[PDB]
């Protein structure tokens, strides 16, 4: 059992009030049974499409969430992540600043 | 295109 | 173009009293996803996962559903024997997985080749770089390593390696209709002392290989870097980022440079205002 690392991140430098894709990448984890969570000041994102499932050298597993989304300087987004290894939701929120 | 897998 | 790749992810997960395993295969051409595979419909076929596939004719998805199915079996015969092997209860969920594939430069010869499986996400058996060799990860594989020399397994996938995958390696380049070049920042943030992170960012690239190196006074560091894995941006790009910690007020004797193969020469950096 392997623990998932989380990274969210945009495809472009954030501008507040510009068209660009949100992105949840969960990755080295096991076993691939996964239910990600994309949010919005609390609330679920509705259609995230998400990329197919595949794997590493070491053999853990890669996945993608992504959807699209106009930032604001209020609003914040993050990633929970639902899988076997944890005992609850392990929770990374974007850190635009970045 | 597609190879076989080995059985173990 | 020179360096490319084919590779196949093959996944099965048992499920003891809910039915047979879920298996999955996934293939790629360099970073992109182009093909799969998922036993987990009614009657399930091999499908198409990029533009450049949808015109290809029935024939090979229907091969390439049959030689997926065969694989399909393979895997839930090898989950089976693993248990015995590996000495464990019935009942749990269970994990067997292959990755095969070539890579080829300019020349459309072989490069280097891969067929390598694993139990339960961890190493079981692979072939080694020679592909005349087998590697056991454990005395569980062992028997494996054994029946695999006695039956000369490693010349048909050997073969495999050197003709087909990377004969078709080279068809599907000609489908369809190139390099995307990165585009680097460097951006400054805070800390505590009186000390600031300087953060290198590659951007809108592809693919996804790519070489992201601070130095101070145009030399190796002595502190260690941080970074990220390479990461997919959601449009068929990549990004990544690697940062340095610097005094406040010699930020500029610090530099980034970057290596893709879409670059004429690398890109050297530093943070500007
Ligand atoms: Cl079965
Ligand atoms: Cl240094």
């Amino acid at each position: 059992q392997k623990t998932p690392q989380i990274q969210v991140y945009s495809r472009h430098p954030p501008e507040n009030g510009k068209p660009n894709i949100l992105n949840c990448y969960v990755t080295q984890f096991h076993p691939p049974h996964i239910e990600i969570q994309m949010l919005k000041n609390g609330k679920k994102i509705p259609k995230v499409e998400m990329s197919d499932m595949s794997f590493s050298k070491d053999w853990s597993f890669y996945i993608l969430a992504h959807t699209e989304f106009t930032p604001t300087e209020t609003d914040t987004y993050a990633c929970r992540v639902k899988h076997d290894s944890m005992a609850e939701p392990k929770t990374v929120y974007w850190d635009r600043d970045m | 295109f597609e190879a076989n897998g080995n059985l173990i | 173009m020179g360096p490319h790749s084919l590779r196949y992810f093959h996944t099965a997960v048992s499920r003891p009293g809910l039915g047979k395993p879920r298996f999955i295969s996934v293939g790629y051409v360099d970073d992109t996803q182009f093909v799969r595979f998922d036993s987990d419909a009614e009657n399930p076929r091999y499908e198409p996962r990029v533009r450049w596939m949808e015109q290809v004719e029935p024939e090979y998805w229907e091969r390439n559903t049959q030689i997926a199915k065969g694989n399909e079996q393979i895997f839930r015969v090898n989950l089976r024997t693993a248990l015995r092997y590996y000495n464990q209860s019935a009942g749990g969920s269970h994990t067997f997985q292959r990755m095969y594939g070539c890579e080829v430069g300019s020349d459309w010869r072989l490069l280097r080749g891969y067929e390598q499986y694993a139990y339960d996400g961890c190493d079981y058996i692979a072939l080694n770089e020679d592909l005349k060799t087998w590697t056991a990860a454990d005395m569980a594989a062992l028997i494996t390593k054994h029946k695999w020399e006695q039956a000369g397994d490693a010349e048909r996938d050997r073969a495999y390696l050197e003709g087909t995958c990377v004969e078709w390696l080279r068809r599907y380049l000609q489908l369809g209709n190139r390099t995307d070049s990165p585009k680097a920042h460097v951006t400054r943030h805070s800390r505590p002392e009186d000390k600031v992170t300087l953060r290198c960012w590659a951007l809108g690239f592809y693919p996804a290989d790519i070489t992201l190196t601070w130095q101070l006074n145009g030399e190796e560091l002595t502190q260690d870097m941080e970074l990220v894995e390479t990461r997919p941006a959601g449009d068929g790009t990549f990004q990544k980022w690697a940062s340095v910690v610097v005094p406040l007020g010699k930020e500029q004797y610090y530099t980034c440079h970057v290596y893709h193969q879409g670059l004429p020469e690398p890109l050297t950096l530093r943070w500007e205002p």
